[PDB]
DNA sequence: TCGGTAATCACGCT
DNA sequence: GATTACCGA
């Protein structure tokens, strides 16, 4: 957990933050990809059923 | 007259499965959920005024590059929490 | 202000006491208690600056249980005050569980 | 941006937008809101109807024209000149007074020269 | 409809809070007193309401919906922010004084400049390579630019600064660091020595680690506690904040009238201590802050963390809606799939059904009956989004032409999926959806044989069940978690849900 | 061609939404259904329109 | 002046004219999204011409109707800086006048009219100049320059172009014929 | 030549006053407060809160000495003047960045101007909300405003880069 | 070797 | 109050 991960991801584990949070606080970006992350900010999670992707045709006759 | 709490235990037990729409369904929809206007180049939020319509991020005042994101209650405390202390919480959003 | 409901009150003598023996369930009502005023000026909400009056707050069953009352005191206690207790009771047969 | 890219640009005179108003209102004729056209679209329409100086096709021909006589008149420089219709080297003055270029009154009367024809004579 | 790409991080400069913010705040003062309960400071300056008072910065914002705003606090005298100060010291003793260099030959810049893309991908790699900077920047006195000019050796521990200068011939007298000495310094480093060190030239400028202006949270951040009918107790971060700014007010009369030079020394630490805890109330070196009746204060610190704070309190694991819990007793007469529902919960908890086309026949008549008779509704919801609750006085007018688009929220039925729920959440397979029979009493029962994996025992238990309401999430709890899915194990392959 | 167990909850949860959003339905009839039933209905007689992605 | 322009866009199509052509069904969208809306960076999009191409359908997780990617032609009109306009006076008032360029107005002020001292005329409706006996009043073609736009917000109304004719060969178009002799 | 300067400073932040304690300073190089007010005759309370402003400035440092016997801590002033030509070239850096802006917006903006004796250059803005009449004074509004002074300030600045670039 | 300091210690419920 | 281990002379 304290290797190399998302800066979110080490916020929930290892409550010590003012050591952690503020560390990468220096010179740092933080993109995506977790699945402590996505569920933590509103996103769907990319294992399970968030990784298929879906194509579909429209004349769509009834018949 | 208040409900049930859903640990870290729960929500890991429902990422075993496989089960991304639901976590989403659970967690967030059936929670507070808030919309929230968001600047572009500066990242910080907006604020609206009522009375007088037009809504501007001051930071470096924009006019019209804005929109809207949509997340959590929680989330959004979280940003001003860390806001409090000097941390700067520069959000770059994007398309779907 | 601050109404929690209507018809919660059919148990209610004049000054607010529960005569005993009142099969209160729910969320009804048990003494009804007026509040002072709490910032007669700081709203002004285009009708409450005439209307003057006081905020509601009381006290209610809590909303699960039933039953009926069974004594209700009424004193005073030390400084100048007054306290009312009420106790109402239940019957509850061995069901499941 | 309007969408994701911006890839095709042209320049349109008012004779040649005039026929992409009536066919726009060609439609509606769908006849279930009755479809009338937004207020500064019908305005926009009324600019058409007393600034129609030239048939579509002759101002189509003439923009075409005026671009291959000299390197440093484009289409928007050609575009300009449809609506004003010179007469002589006062209008081209005035067009040209904000240009990258000025035109000499030798290079600027030859293009008087060419739109000598297309006039409408009335 | 956009979504976040990426979160940013850095450190706010002093000019950007001055732009946030609305309002400076001069006034220790909340209320003064039962009627007009407004002020010059610390609540509602424009800066953020709590109350049904509709007063705000011109914007309207009654007290649902109305985001706090941001003030700030015109620190008289730099005060060094607590969590950066650990770091400040890294970079005070590898920096040469009174230039502004990194103490490094253009050799070794030239080096390791390329060793920054080499390893430019893993963060435990790059972490190392910036403690040996530190260590070869650290045994040097004499710098290839200034000649060698006494370089002072610094102290820490916790916040108070030293140095071992020379006044006479070789004396030792320890000169302690002020605020206003320290920034002075970082000032003078150029953007360009930022890469050596682990900081970022437009997102992290050390100067702006000593906090200059101090900002104000927002009121919707501090709330008022009522506490019997019309007590308020003050929020610990409110009560912090209006003793921090006390101790200012007096030190800007202290400086521009008073001249006894030794209070102000002693003022000075006065501020450093009292805002200290105010970011990390658990600091060590310092005696906590209480509040006035025996509890320790809990600021910033202990309202993000704490095992109870904000990432696993309230942002990972919330409460959530749609639920209930009671106790469980067995029945072997149904199948392995079902679940026992009373009729109690289930006439208080309801699914959305999106009549369509060929279940209108059904939800007019699961609309028309009340919510009194077991098949029936409470919240019909048009398409624009005004809900209708049906329970006042008819149902007529609303059981008319139902006009398809709508949606009605009905009691759960036999057939819709629901799951289950044991806590504690031990392996994969103590939530399991079932398929819901309704009985009457008050217990959720349960098939004999489906009691291994809850590893449950009929002693007084409780076993709690939540309901899915979205037709994506519905669908997906039943195809993926019917318990007949799960008859064998992960760990060992053999069967789970077998006889007793 | 085989679906797995990911992409047959997937394709199910995507139809179940656009048969509530109005997408006239196939035949499916009898006498009332819940819009999640309607969708198992037609995943039996295989006259999905639906197809998956497969990265590869 | 009005340009014609070739865009890609992404495209929602409900699910309700599901059974739809796709092309006449994403007409019926893409239009009702940009007719009538001033944007900052290229001006009034009039209408929409025809769609040309349309990719395939695209489901993304929450919403479920369809995503695609359309061809559009666009016509548009914008009032770039100094460009020489021409336009039609249709309001009279003591401060200005209206002068109706197309699908926007310009409003020029009484002292950039003219090189003369103007005298508006109360009880009639047009302008009497001091020296010279020209009178410019309701109806009359003009030519003019662009010299001040003022962009605000999404909507056409709202917003206000500053002209001027103070320059050899502007204002009415027989000023202009009769002053050559 | 340069003394003058420093005093100049030291008038604008604090006075007269301020210029009689830097040469009074500058005799004995080191002071307490309390040796100043002997040598100006103006009380101790008056001359230490110069000491403050000046401080703020990074004008003065001071050292701490242990007194043996009582056990006092009492501070030894001194003047420092090695930051000179740095100071006096940064502030007029910003000064400038000031002075670029100023002629930048002027084009950009003011294009109406009351023509009274007071509240004058009003722009656009406000001039189409205020229907172009004047609420002060009610005056009508007027146009092309400073054509002069906006050419003159542009040559003002090219000297100053020279002189702080020597 | 050798002394020193933090930072950590089930689930739910009243 | 107990385990460690990282940090500091
Ligand atoms: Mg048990
Ligand atoms: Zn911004
Ligand atoms: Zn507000
Ligand atoms: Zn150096
Ligand atoms: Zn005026």
């Amino acid at each position: 957990v304290g290797e190399k991960a998302s800066v979110l991801a080490r916020a929930a584990f290892e409550i010590t933050t003012q050591h952690l949070f503020a560390a990468a606080e220096r010179g740092e970006v933080d993109p995506l990809n977790g699945v402590v992350e996505n569920v933590l900010i509103g996103q769907p999670v990319p294992v399970g059923t968030g990784i298929v992707k879906l194509a579909m045709s429209l004349p769509l006759r009834p018949k | 007259e208040g409900g049930l709490r859903f640990g870290e235990m729960e929500r890991d037990v429902l990422i075993g499965h496989g089960a991304a729409m639901l976590l989403i369904e659970r967690l967030l929809e059936e929670s507070d959920k808030t919309e929230v206007w968001v600047c572009e180049s500066c990242g910080h939020l907006a604020l609206e005024d009522k009375r007088r319509g037009k809504v501007y991020c001051p930071v470096c005042g924009e006019d019209e590059r804005i929109s809207k994101v949509e997340m959590s209650y929680a989330f959004k405390l979280l940003l001003d929490e860390l806001k409090a202390m000097v941390i700067r919480p520069s959000l770059r959003l994007k398309d779907r | 202000q601050g109404y929690l409901g209507e018809k919660y009150y059919r148990h209610l003598d004049e000054d607010g006491l529960i005569f005993p023996e009142s099969k209160v369930e729910g969320k009804d009502v048990l003494v009804g208690r007026t509040s002072p005023p709490r910032f007669i000026e700081e709203q002004s909400s285009l009708g409450s600056m005439v209307l003057q009056g006081r905020r509601e707050t009381s006290v209610t069953v809590r909303p699960s249980e039933k039953g009926v009352v069974d004594k209700v005191i009424v004193t005073e206690t030390g400084d100048g005050t007054k306290l009312v207790k009420v106790t109402v009771r239940d019957l509850r047969i061995p069901e499941l569980g | 941006m309007i969408g994701r890219k911006k890839l095709e640009e042209h320049y349109i005179t008012i004779a040649e937008a005039k026929e992409l108003l009536e066919r726009r209102h060609a439609e509606g004729l769908a006849e279930n809101p009755e479809e009338p056209m937004f207020y500064e679209a019908r305005v926009s329409l009324e600019h058409a109807e007393r600034f129609a100086k030239l048939k579509p096709e002759q101002a189509r021909e003439l923009k075409e024209k005026l671009m291959g006589l000299f390197d440093w008149i484009n289409e928007r420089i050609a575009a300009k000149l449809v609506d004003i219709l010179p007469e002589d080297y006062l209008d081209i003055r005035v067009i040209f007074a904000k240009e990258e270029y000025m035109p000499t009154p030798e290079e600027a009367e030859e293009i008087i020269k060419v739109i000598d024809e297309y006039r409408p004579l009335e | 409809k956009k979504v976040i790409g990426s979160i940013e991080f850095g450190i706010l400069s002093p000019q950007e809070i001055r732009k946030m913010s609305a309002a400076e705040i001069t006034v220790p003062d909340t209320y003064d007193d039962d009627g007009y309960p407004i002020e010059g400071g610390l609540m509602d300056k424009r800066l953020g309401v709590i109350d049904p008072g509709l007063r705000c910065e011109t914007c309207g914002a009654r007290a649902g919906e109305c985001p706090g705003h941001f003030g700030h606090i015109e620190l008289a005298r730099p005060v060094i922010h607590v969590g950066f100060a650990k770091t400040i010291h890294r970079v005070l003793e590898s920096t040469c004084r009174e230039c502004g260099r990194i103490k490094l030959t253009d050799e070794e810049i030239e080096e390791y400049m390329q060793k920054f893309e080499v390893m430019g991908d893993r963060k435990g790699a790059v972490d190392k390579l910036i403690k040996e900077i530190h260590k070869k920047a650290k045994e040097r006195m004499v710098c290839p630019h200034c000649g060698a000019p006494q370089f002072p050796i610094k102290f820490e521990r916790p916040t108070i600064y030293w140095e071992l200068r020379k006044d006479e011939e070789g004396n030792e007298y320890k000169h302690r660091m002020m605020p206003s000495e320290v920034r002075d310094r970082l000032e003078k480093i150029p953007d360009k020595d930022l890469p050596l060190l682990g900081l970022h030239p437009e997102k992290s400028r050390p100067e702006w680690m000593v906090l200059t202006v101090l900002p104000v949270p927002p009121v919707t951040m501090r709330p008022s506690i009522t506490l019997e009918s019309g007590i308020r107790a003050e929020d610990d971060l409110t009560h912090k904040l209006v003793d921090i700014i006390r101790i200012n007010n007096r030190l800007k009369s202290n400086i521009e009238a008073g001249a006894p030079q030794l209070i102000i020394e002693d003022l000075w630490d006065l501020l450093q201590y009292h805002v200290t805890t105010y970011i990390n109330n658990e600091t060590s070196g310092v005696p906590p802050a209480k509040h006035k009746s025996g509890r320790p204060l809990k600021t910033l610190a202990q309202r993000l963390k704490g095992k109870e704070g904000r990432f696993r309190g309230n942002l990972s694991g919330k409460r959530v809606n749609f639920s209930a819990r009671t106790v469980i007793s067995p029945d072997p007469m149904i199948s392995i799939n079902e679940v026992g529902v009373p009729l109690a919960v289930a006439m208080e908890l309801t699914v959305p059904e999106k009549v369509t086309e060929f279940n209108y026949e059904k939800l007019k008549q699961r609309v028309l009956n009340g919510p009194e008779k077991y098949p029936g509704a409470n919240y019909v919801i048009d398409p624009e989004g005004r809900r209708i609750r049906l329970m006042e006085s008819n149902r007529e007018l609303i059981a008319e032409k139902l006009d398809i688009g709508w949606t009605v929220e009905r009691h759960l039925e036999d057939g819709d999926v629901v799951l289950f729920n044991r806590q504690p959440s031990l392996h994969r397979m103590s939530i399991m959806a079932h398929r819901v029979r309704v009985m009457p009493y008050r217990t959720f029962r349960l098939n004999l044989p489906v009691c291994p994996p809850y590893n449950a025992d009929f002693d007084g238990d409780e076993m709690n069940l939540h309901v899915p309401q979205t037709e994506e999430a519905q669908a997906e709890a039943k195809i993926l978690m019917e318990v007949q899915n799960h008859i064998i194990s992960p760990r060992y392959g053999g069967p789970l849900i077998a006889g007793i | 061609f085989r679906y797995t167990r990911f992409e047959k909850a997937r394709i199910i949860g995507a139809r179940a939404l656009q048969i509530a959003m109005g997408a006239p339905v196939l035949i499916d009839v009898p006498e009332g259904i819940t819009p999640l039933q309607a969708a198992l209905l037609e995943f039996e007689k295989g006259v999905i329109p639906i197809t998956v992605i497969r990265p590869s | 002046m009005y340009k014609l322009l070739k865009v890609k866009d992404v495209v929602r199509i409900p699910p309700r004219m599901f059974t739809m052509d796709p092309k006449e069904a994403a007409k019926i969208v893409l239009r009702e999204t940009y007719e009538g809306i001033y944007d900052r960076d290229e001006g009034v999009v009039l209408a929409i011409l025809d769609v040309e191409e349309i990719s395939e359908g695209v489901i993304v997780p929450g919403d479920g109707a369809t995503y695609h990617e359309a061809i559009f032609n666009v016509l548009v009109w914008e009032p770039r800086n100094q460009e020489v306009v021409e336009g039609e006076v249709v309001e009279m008032m003591p401060y200005g006048a209206f002068i109706r360029i197309g699908p926007m107005d310009g409003l020029v002020h009484i002292s950039q009219l003219m090189d003369d001292y103007v005298v508006f005329d109360e009880k009639n409706r047009q302008f009497i100049g001091k020296e010279t006996n020209r009178v410019l009043k309701l109806g009359d073609y003009v030519r003019a320059r662009i010299i001040g736009v003022s962009v605000k917000s999404r909507v056409i109304r709202e917003n206000k172009i500053n002209m001027t004719m103070r320059q050899p060969g502007l204002g009415k178009f027989e000023w202009i014929e009769k002053e050559k002799k | 030549r340069k003394n003058k300067e420093l005093l100049e400073i030291a008038q604008e932040i604090g006075g007269e006053e301020a210029v009689e304690v830097v040469k009074a300073l500058e005799k004995m190089k080191e002071a307490t407060d309390e040796e100043l007010a002997e040598a100006t005759g103006i009380r101790v309370n008056t001359v230490r809160r110069i000491l403050y402003m000046l401080n703020d400035e990074g004008l003065a440092d001071f050292k701490r000495i242990r007194d043996p016997e009582t056990g006092w801590y009492y501070y030894y002033w001194r003047l420092e003047t090695k930051k000179l030509p740095e100071i006096i070239r940064s502030r007029k850096m910003a000064e400038l960045k000031k002075l670029k802006e100023m002629l930048e917006e002027e084009t950009s903006e003011i294009y109406y101007w009351c023509g009274t004796e007071g509240h004058p250059k009003l722009t656009f803005d406000e001039a189409m909300e205020y229907e172009f009449q004047c609420p002060i004074c009610g005056k009508m509004l007027m146009q092309y405003d400073n054509t002069h002074i906006i050419e003159e300030l542009k040559r003002r600045i090219e000297e100053l880069e020279i002189e702080l670039g020597l």
